[PDB]
RNA sequence: UUGGCGGAAAGGCCUUGGGUGCUUGCUGGCGAAUUGCAAUGUCAUUUUGCGUGGGGAUAAAUCAUUUGUAUACGACUUAGA
RNA sequence: GCCCUGAAAAUGGAUGGCGCUCAAGCGUGUUACCUAUACUCUACCGUCAGGGUUGAUAUGAUGCCCUGACGAGUAGGCAGGCGUGGAGGUCAGUGACGAAGCCUAGACCGUAAGGUCGGGUCGAACGGCCUCUAGUGCAGAUCUUGGUGGUAGUAGCAAAUA
RNA sequence: GGAAUACUGCCAGCUGGGACUGAGGACUGCGACGUAAGUCAAGGAUGCUGGCAUAAUGGUUAUAUGCCGCCCGUCUUGAAA
RNA sequence: GAAAUUGUUGAAAGGGAAGGGCAUUUGAUCAGAC
């Protein structure tokens, strides 16, 4: 078995996405920011 | 050893490539005629063909004639020896002993 | 310009160097034969060190020539010098390590004169 | 002479395909194999599983993490019985291995590029008709090899996409089969045939 | 045309060796498409010419040349012995050698 | 002193050599080369060229051109085993080649002061080949094909085995 | 440029239109020289650096402090604009 | 005849390994081919043997040259040499304008012990040659004396209440 | 009844290709071709040409590769033990 | 003012030793002849 893609949600919990940084408190919180582009567009890169 | 009986071919090569006197206890590549003549002269024996018809014809000097030839020193076989072991006898399937005439065809590729 | 002689061969160049001498700083590498019972480099195994002999020992034609055609000949002022008066093509003369570096200029400008290639016409030159 | 050699193993006994592999590496040859699951061994099946667990015995005592590893894909198997004709300890065997891939099936790009047999390592030519042989795959898969059906269903996937390939390729040439036909019995035609062409 | 070669490929093999011991003075090189002494027995005498690079230049060009010729036949595949006026390095075990075709016999 | 001296010194006279034995005899070409064969040369600024033999020189050395109109290679000399010999033949009849000879190609070796830092043909030895290969050309257009294939470089391809072929 | 196909490691395959170069399918003209009788006679790919002018986005980790689901020490799990 | 049973030992394991089934096995035959310091021919080294050579100028008659054969080696014997301290003679030797020593993956000679040179260092004695003489040549002796490592910033520096 | 061919053997029969060697240094000897002159493959290689003339060949040194190589001294029949 | 033994700088190699022998590529370096 081979992970072939990964599809989130088009909005993550604060609790959730401290998961992915280690210092949370001194951070920009910066996290799939650029991921959510991926939606607010019907059909853009979600449903592909 | 590995003997058998040499023809007039199988001599006449010998003499003629590795024929070598024993003259004053030195082995002295023949080359010449005349160098027979210094030895064997007294027997009468002048050429390098009469020293060979001493040999194909055992005549009654031979030992002075034989005596005076140094032991030829050959090389191995140029097509191998032929057999997977030598130390058989010819009859049995290797190389050494009598072997009637097949010492012609070993000798020359051994001269 | 030296006389005529033979390409120079050698033989062996490698320097026979003493067994085990790399392997301890006590046994300098100066040659020794290895005398014990149980040497390999003694018994010549394979794979081992080679040990002098005088099948090495070189052409005489060509003994002792240094690569330039010339046999060294070590001299002392200009009265040694001179005794390569006659014989440039076969001698070469050389400085001693002692010869002082005021000297040195004297046996340089003479050997020039009578055209006897010095070795090492280098030493202790101020420049 | 193609600078890879890509091999179909299906009908090949293991080991001589293997030596003839073996010697082509260090020939400064690359090969690259496929369809490793179908390899030949010489044998009855009971009789070639006894081996390996002969083989499965030996291993290290005092630890088993570092003893003798018997890798049970098919590929691995193939390829141990390689190893040992390449002196792999030494730097050239490495480079020798390092020419070589093993497959199971026929992956990507090698599916799409020419395959070849190694006649004198083919089971119908070499072993006598009457004999008993095994197929590595039902070997692999009898000792803990775990992927018999996923090539297996993935290669009748390719196989279908062959066979279409196949007959664009058969039904195309046949018409140039019959261009050159009405191009023949010409000046140049038959000429050339003079000239062996 | 695209097709400039005026040589024949070949492979240097290993050195001339006994089980253990190998002669670095004598190498074995096979030429493809050559399967019979007789087939070599065209070959010999023929130069060679191994064509390695490096970093550095030392008359203008980063190519450097090691020549050769080819001496006698080897075993019965019409593999031949070359030796060489500097032997080849025994990391070109599967190196590419060059076999010119001249000196001409035809 | 710093060595006292060799008691006994070698002669500085060069000694002459022995008279040898070696004459010189005049060279045997295969029986391959004639004079109006085909060439291909195998080395050289024209290796691959097709070319045509006109003469055996003085030093073993094959007087060779191009023709120079058809390929570009002029009237050259080339070692009788840089070259590869064919069955195609062009006649030489009514060529002159006896004026060339050994001196005819003379290149007056540059001096060691002149060194090529960064940076020409003879008149007379263009006008002696346009001369040969006027003689040469049209006996080229009688055989169809030919005038092309001596302006066709040769090659080796995958598959050709030199021992196995015929030229 | 238009459209599809390929997830086993797809990174490739097919197809549409137009523009463009050459064409040895056939016939011609013009230059080859001098590398001096050979010198692989230098034509490939692998990485990196240094400037071009052309776009594009503007972070974390570790130490230190802290908890004890952790702990011989490192390590581990938590918290801290 | 081959094969099978009879045929059971202890860490995992050995036709050398891989591996091999009209064999890459067993029996038998014919060729081709591979390669030892062996055999042949050649070059060079040395030893031994047999010889030539007063001839002036020019040196060496222990010289120069020709001819043939031969070359393993512990214990052991003989021979030619290399090197160190000191002595008689010689070079009317080297040297404060740098002796001797010491360092030098810089150079040359000798098969070798060794010899020479260049650079660096330092500062006051030393060398070649013919002979004479010996407290004359070290890897070893649980060697003698002095010096120094790895172990290793390790063991540990914890009884008598604080 | 008459031949051919195989096999074995012989040629002081002809001829091609490949490799390694070039030792010796005035003449002297033995032979051949020639009427002779003289020539020669006959007691050991010369002739023609090119490039380079510098780290290019080569020495040394470190490392890389292929193959080989147990730690010396010692007593012992036997030592890497 | 040596060696053992050590510090810094420079160069090189390092998949359960290191070193060694024969040959060559590579880098560095160097002599002689012209």
């Amino acid at each position: 078995l081979r992970s072939l893609t990964t599809v989130w949600a088009e909005h993550l919990s604060d609790e959730v996405k401290r998961r992915f940084y280690k210092n949370w408190y001194k951070s920009k919180k910066k996290a799939f920011t650029k991921y959510s582009a991926k939606y607010a567009q019907d059909g853009a890169g979600i449903e592909r | 050893v590995a003997y058998g009986y040499p023809s007039y071919s199988t001599i006449r090569q010998l003499v003629y490539k590795r024929g070598f006197g024993k003259i004053n206890k030195q082995r002295v590549p023949l080359s010449d005629n005349a160098i027979i003549e210094a030895n064997l002269g007294k027997y009468g024996i002048l050429s390098i063909d009469d020293l060979i018809h001493e040999i194909i014809t055992v005549g009654p000097h031979f030992k002075q004639a034989n005596n005076f030839l140094w032991p030829f020193k050959l090389s191995n076989p140029s097509g191998g020896w032929g057999v997977p072991r030598k130390f058989k006898h010819f009859i049995q399937g290797g190389s050494f002993g009598n072997r009637e005439e097949f010492i012609n065809k070993l000798v020359k590729s051994m001269n | 310009a030296s006389l005529p002689h033979p390409k120079i061969v050698k033989k062996h160049t490698k320097k026979f160097k003493r067994h085990h001498s790399d392997r301890y700083h006590r046994v300098a590498e100066n040659w020794r034969k290895q005398k014990g019972i149980d040497s390999v480099v003694r018994r010549r195994f394979r794979g081992n060190i080679s040990q002098p002999k005088i099948g090495y020992g070189s052409n005489k034609k060509t003994k002792f020539l240094s690569p330039s055609g010339h046999k060294t000949f070590l001299v002392a002022n200009v009265k040694d010098l001179e005794t390569l008066t006659m014989h440039t093509k076969t001698y070469a003369a050389e400085i001693a390590h002692n010869i002082s570096a005021k000297n040195r200029v004297v046996i340089l400008a003479r050997a020039k004169a009578l055209g006897i290639k010095v070795t090492n016409p280098k030493g202790r030159l101020a420049l | 002479v193609e600078p890879v050699v890509v091999i179909d193993g299906k009908g090949h006994l293991v080991g001589r395909l293997a030596s003839v592999v073996a010697k082509q590496l260090l020939n400064g040859q690359k090969i690259v194999v496929v369809r490793a699951e179908e390899l030949n061994i010489s044998g009855e099946f009971f009789r070639n599983k006894l081996k390996y667990h002969d083989f499965l015995r030996k291993a290290t005592a005092f630890n088993k993490t570092r003893g003798p590893f018997h890798f049970r894909a098919p590929s691995r198997i193939f390829y141990k019985a390689l190893r040992g004709m390449v002196s792999h300890k030494t730097a050239r065997g490495k480079a020798a291995l390092e020419r070589l891939k093993v497959f199971e099936g026929i992956p990507p790009p090698y599916d799409k590029k020419k395959r070849v047999v190694v006649p004198q390592a083919l089971r119908v030519l070499r072993l006598k008709p009457g004999r008993k042989y095994t197929t590595l795959g039902k070997l692999s898969t009898s000792v803990g090899w775990k992927y018999e059906d996923v090539v297996a269903k993935l290669e009748a996937k390719r196989k279908v996409s062959s066979a279409e390939y196949y007959a664009k390729k058969r039904a195309f040439t046949k018409k140039v089969a019959s261009a050159n036909a009405t191009a023949a019995e010409s000046d140049v035609a038959k000429q050339l045939a003079a000239l062996g062409y | 045309a695209e097709s400039h070669r005026l040589y024949v490929k070949g492979k240097h093999l290993s050195y001339q060796r006994s089980k253990r011991v190998n002669n670095p003075n004598v190498s074995l090189i096979k030429i493809e498409g050559v399967a019979t002494p007789q087939d070599a027995q065209f070959y010999l005498g023929k130069r060679i010419a191994y064509v390695y690079r490096a970093s550095k230049e030392v008359r203008g060009s980063k190519i450097r040349v090691m020549w050769g010729k080819v001496t006698r036949t080897h075993g019965n595949s019409g593999v031949v012995r070359a030796t060489f006026r500097n032997n080849l390095p025994a990391k070109t075990f599967g190196a590419s050698v060059r076999i010119f075709l001249y000196p001409s016999n035809i | 002193t710093a060595q006292q001296a060799p008691k006994w010194y070698p002669s500085e006279d060069v000694a002459a050599p022995k008279k040898t034995r070696k004459a010189v005899r005049p060279q045997k070409l295969r029986a391959s080369l004639v004079p109006g064969t085909v060439l291909i040369l195998l080395a050289g600024r024209f290796r691959g060229k097709r070319v045509v033999y006109l003469k055996h020189l003085e030093d073993n050395t094959l007087l060779v051109t191009g023709p120079f109109k058809v390929n570009g290679v002029p009237l050259r000399r080339v070692n009788a085993r840089y070259v590869i010999a064919t069955s195609t033949k062009v006649s030489v009849e009514g060529v002159n080649v006896e004026k060339f000879n050994v001196e005819y190609f003379a290149k007056e070796k540059l001096t060691k002061k002149e060194k090529k830092e960064a940076n020409e043909i003879k008149t007379e030895r263009v006008e002696d080949q346009k001369v040969v290969d006027k003689a040469l050309i049209a006996e080229i257009k009688k055989t169809p094909l030919l005038k092309q294939y001596l302006s066709a470089s040769f090659s080796l391809k995958n598959g050709d085995k030199p021992h196995m072929l015929k030229f």
